[PDB]
């Protein structure tokens, strides 16, 4: 449901 | 006493924009203001806009602004979780925790940390570059009026405090981690996590501004405030979404928006 957040801590 | 420096140097690096910039800004010439629509047009023209604001093409002045507008969440939210990130035990939370508190967060901290560019005259705006008329803002066909007023509003208030940028740190950082938001793997953890941020924040009060001896209560209340705000945020902008043909959300900001409210 929210992509962009999971990618933008685990980079 | 460690976790207080520790945020004040996370949110130093993180953030292009501080209270002490905007404040010393407000030096060859001063931010090129936009009071008017051929004013805006003629920002809009310029070479710093072109290169930072992705090229928006709307050919509604209104709708542009709202594009603009996203510019600046986008660029705040990725920053948030990086701020988040740097305090302490928030990396150990699990992933719905860190989301969670970011979706209901990024909001929250972008309008108490919008306050120090903004002025009862302006915001500023492409990084201190230009100044926003609030009239201006207030001027634009509804529902796009609605946005700024109240965020200025809040932010009229919240200026009076008055808070240097370790304040807000705190501040921030304590918005950011609630035990309340839905849906929170573990409460103990974030709750522990809030009483170590919010603890920090009555130390540093003291010996900050003397003066003040009231200003925690005060400040605590803000984020109750904070809170109805992202929700007279949401509404709105759920609005302009189904109201209006030409309006676009970033792929990002829905993902936050979604579930909110
Ligand atoms: C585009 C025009 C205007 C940009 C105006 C305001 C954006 C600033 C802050 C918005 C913050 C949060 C948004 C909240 C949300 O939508 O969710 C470029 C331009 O011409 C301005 C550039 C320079 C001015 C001289």
């Amino acid at each position: 449901r929210h992509k962009i957040l999971h990618r933008l801590l685990q980079e | 006493k460690s976790l207080a420096k520790r945020i004040y140097e996370a949110y130093l690096k993180n953030f292009n924009m501080n209270k002490v910039k905007a404040r010393v800004i407000l030096s060859n010439n001063p931010p090129f203001v936009i009071h008017d629509m051929e004013t805006l047009c003629m920002a809009e023209k310029t070479l710093v806009a072109k290169l930072v604001a992705n090229g928006i093409q709307n050919k509604e002045a209104e709708v542009r602004i709202f594009h603009c507008c996203q510019c600046t969440s986008v660029e705040t939210v990725t920053e948030l979780t990086e701020f988040a990130k740097a305090i302490p035990g928030f990396a150990n939370l699990d992933l719905n925790d860190q989301v969670t508190l970011l979706k209901y967060g990024v909001y929250e901290a972008i309008f108490a940390m919008l306050s120090s560019v903004m002025n009862k005259d302006g915001m500023l705006v492409a990084y201190g570059n230009g100044f926003i008329t609030r009239e201006f803002l207030k001027s634009l066909r509804k529902p796009f009026c609605d946005i700024m007023e109240p965020k200025f509003d809040f932010a009229m208030k919240f200026n009076a405090l008055e808070l240097d940028d370790s304040d807000i740190s705190l501040f921030v950082a304590a918005i950011i981690c609630c035990g309340d938001r839905p849906g929170l793997l573990n409460v103990g953890h974030i709750e522990k996590m809030q009483e170590g941020i919010v603890h920090v924040l009555r130390l540093h009060l003291q010996s900050n501004h003397p003066d003040d001896i009231f200003l925690l209560p005060k400040l605590l209340q803000k984020m109750a405030d904070l809170r109805q705000l992202v929700t007279e945020h949401a509404q709105l902008v759920q609005i302009i979404k189904k109201t209006e043909s030409d309006a676009a959300l970033h792929p990002l900001l829905q993902e936050i928006y979604r579930d909110m409210y």
